[PDB]
């Protein structure tokens, strides 16, 4: 009697902090690019990585 | 039984048979009736049923 | 009717011509499985007019896909109605809501 | 001695919550006998319970059920669907013709059916149709029989030895009078075995069958089926 | 919101209840997801395909 | 036709691949009735058939289950398994003690059990244990009682007051003389309707009784239970 439930697909509790740190790093890279230290291509590659 | 393209078997369970076999051939830790000794598969079937 | 819906069923049912929409408000003078006669209100009545509206429902008529087109009345005798209110539910329609 | 013998289950009381809902209590029972007997009774009751159902409908002003009549709010198909759910109790025969005659504004229910000595109406206020015209008269002839299971139109129209006159509409027959069965086995306190169990069966039916009669019929059917295994050539 | 609505009625908040096999009557090992779903009948009739 | 009459299985055949293993095929049956009959018969055979089996084992020289005996190469649990695999037919009494004592090189069979004159051994050639030492003696007492169903030693661990002295090792119940009971439902074709079910029942008794006799006894028990609501 196996079944699929909405609570079966558990979501990690640390996902939100990983997302927060990733977006903070992205914002820092964006502001550094705004400062002109890093060009558009390099900052795009860093954001993708 | 064997696919002429590569020789691999072509009659393999796909969706439900493999799930049933996996559920059957799984080990718990504190399941009911753990630690007893059975005289054979027939006794196991009688106990489970 | 769908137990879980999106609220767009009413708009689809009303906009489509399958259902019967009252042209003017009033009361249902006569309700029947085939025809509906509704006595319009005094304010909405045009001068020099009898003051009734007759809707002839289409019953068991073939469609382009060899299906059945049936319209069933949804109002009772003497029930007041307004403009834009559904009178007879068309095929795959329940009380003015889409029922696929 | 004691292990060789078995205690005898017995019906102890009948509880009638409503005209349809009912409770049946059986005790005493052994450890595993309840979960077997209740399941067998539930399986038997859902499929093999005789009951009365409507088969043929005749309307004076209707040629085919895919049409409409003047003065009735619902279609003839809707009238047939409503008549399909009608519940009646017939004793002494398995073939009854009922006549319904109505006229005037208002709902037409099962109370308008002419009352005979044998056939009785379990649900007198079961709504059948509605008359919305003052000068509208409706007359119907309803054919009811007794059977088992569900018999669709396709299987019944196989017997075309006698040609059916135009206007005799055929409806699907749902002879089963039991809708819901729920069994529960719990502890029973009789003497000091401290191991007996009692079974409570909740029955939701159409009110046309006595729960005690249903239980007795199911047990008799099971015993008749088990006679073959008892003999074993 | 769905869990709150389920808790409003006499239903479990997890959405999965325990059933019993019709043929055997034995208890199911795990609770299953049973509810009410809108189902549509497609215009592919088997009698029109044979 | 009539609502009272019901279809009955008139095609009944028995295939005996062995004296123990049997297969009974019945056809035809009412739609869905085969499943109910098979489930009821299986449950009654599994947990409602009376029978005689060993309850506890008293071993001389061994005081704990995990202890080891140098005389017999097999361990204590293997000896218990072999002893519980034996089927004993007892009539006229419920509980009986059988004393066995063998001192010799070679296998120990059930035929060496002292004949009390009341119980019987269906399989006297059943292997009990193997001892390799020449000057080794294996002596013990076997308690066999009549009951019903399966009562594993875990459930019987309660009320230890009767088993307070050491050396009385509990053994698995195996009271019910039914092993490998299976039921299957297939499609049966008679006259026009073929929704009827054909029932195939596979049985493997322990040798005390014939499988057909056990099936008949189970059916008789069910009928005796159901007689309360008849006619």
């Amino acid at each position: 009697g196996a079944s699929v439930g909405i609570d079966d697909m558990v979501i990690p509790e640390k996902k939100h902090e990983i997302i927060s740190e990733a977006e903070a790093e992205v914002a820092e890279i964006q502001e550094q690019f705004q400062s002109g230290l890093v060009t558009a291509g390099e900052r795009y590659n860093k954001v993708i990585d | 039984i064997l696919s002429p393209a590569n020789g691999e078997p072509i009659i393999v369970p796909s969706q439900d048979v493999v799930l049933g076999l996996y559920y059957m051939t799984r080990d718990c830790v504190n399941a009911k009736g753990e630690g007893m000794v059975l005289t054979g598969p027939k006794e196991a079937e009688r106990l489970y049923r | 009717k769908p137990l879980v819906g999106t609220g767009m069923e009413r708009a689809v049912a009303v906009d489509s011509g399958v259902t019967a929409v009252a042209k003017r408000g009033g009361v249902v003078q006569y309700v029947d499985a085939s025809r509906i006669v509704i006595k319009v209100n005094e304010d909405e009545m045009y001068p020099g007019e009898a003051g009734i509206d007759i809707y002839n429902l289409t019953k068991y008529t073939r469609s382009n896909q060899n299906t059945c087109i049936n319209q069933m009345p949804c109002v009772s005798l003497g029930e007041p109605v307004e403009r834009g209110d559904v009178l007879a539910d068309g095929p795959s329609t329940d009380l003015g809501e889409l029922a696929l | 001695g004691s292990v060789t013998e078995f205690l005898k289950p017995r019906l102890v009381d009948i509880e009638q919550v409503s005209s349809t809902h009912a409770k049946v209590t059986l005790e005493p029972l052994e450890r595993g006998f309840g979960h077997t007997l209740g399941n067998a009774l539930r399986r038997i009751l859902l499929s093999s319970m005789p009951g009365c159902a409507v088969t043929e409908v005749e309307i004076d002003g209707v040629l085919h059920e895919y049409s409409t009549k003047e003065g009735v709010q619902e279609d003839i198909l809707e009238i047939l669907l409503n008549l399909k759910g009608l519940a009646v109790r017939v004793q002494g025969k398995d073939e009854v013709i009922l006549t319904l005659n109505k006229s005037g504004i208002g709902p037409v229910t099962a109370a308008d059916i002419t009352h005979d000595g044998d056939v009785e109406i379990v649900k007198p206020q079961h709504v059948i149709c509605h008359l919305t015209d003052e000068n509208a008269s409706i007359s119907m002839r309803i054919k009811v029989q007794r059977g088992r299971g569900y018999v669709p139109a396709s299987t019944r129209i196989h017997s075309e030895e006698d040609e059916r006159p135009i206007g005799r509409l055929l409806v699907d027959a749902c002879y089963s009078p039991v809708e819901r069965i729920a069994y529960n086995v719990e502890a029973a306190r009789v003497e000091q075995r401290t191991d007996l169990d009692k079974l409570v069966i909740e029955m939701e039916t159409n009110g046309t069958i006595d729960p005690e009669e249903a239980i007795r019929r199911a047990a008799t059917i099971l015993a008749e089926q088990l006679e073959a295994f008892v003999d074993l050539r | 919101e769905i869990k709150e609505l389920l808790k409003l009625g006499d239903l479990p908040t997890s959405g999965q209840i325990r059933l019993y096999d019709g043929r055997t009557g034995e208890q199911f090992e795990r609770p299953v997801t049973v509810g009410y779903m809108y189902m549509l009948k497609l215009n592919h009739l088997v009698d029109d395909k044979m």
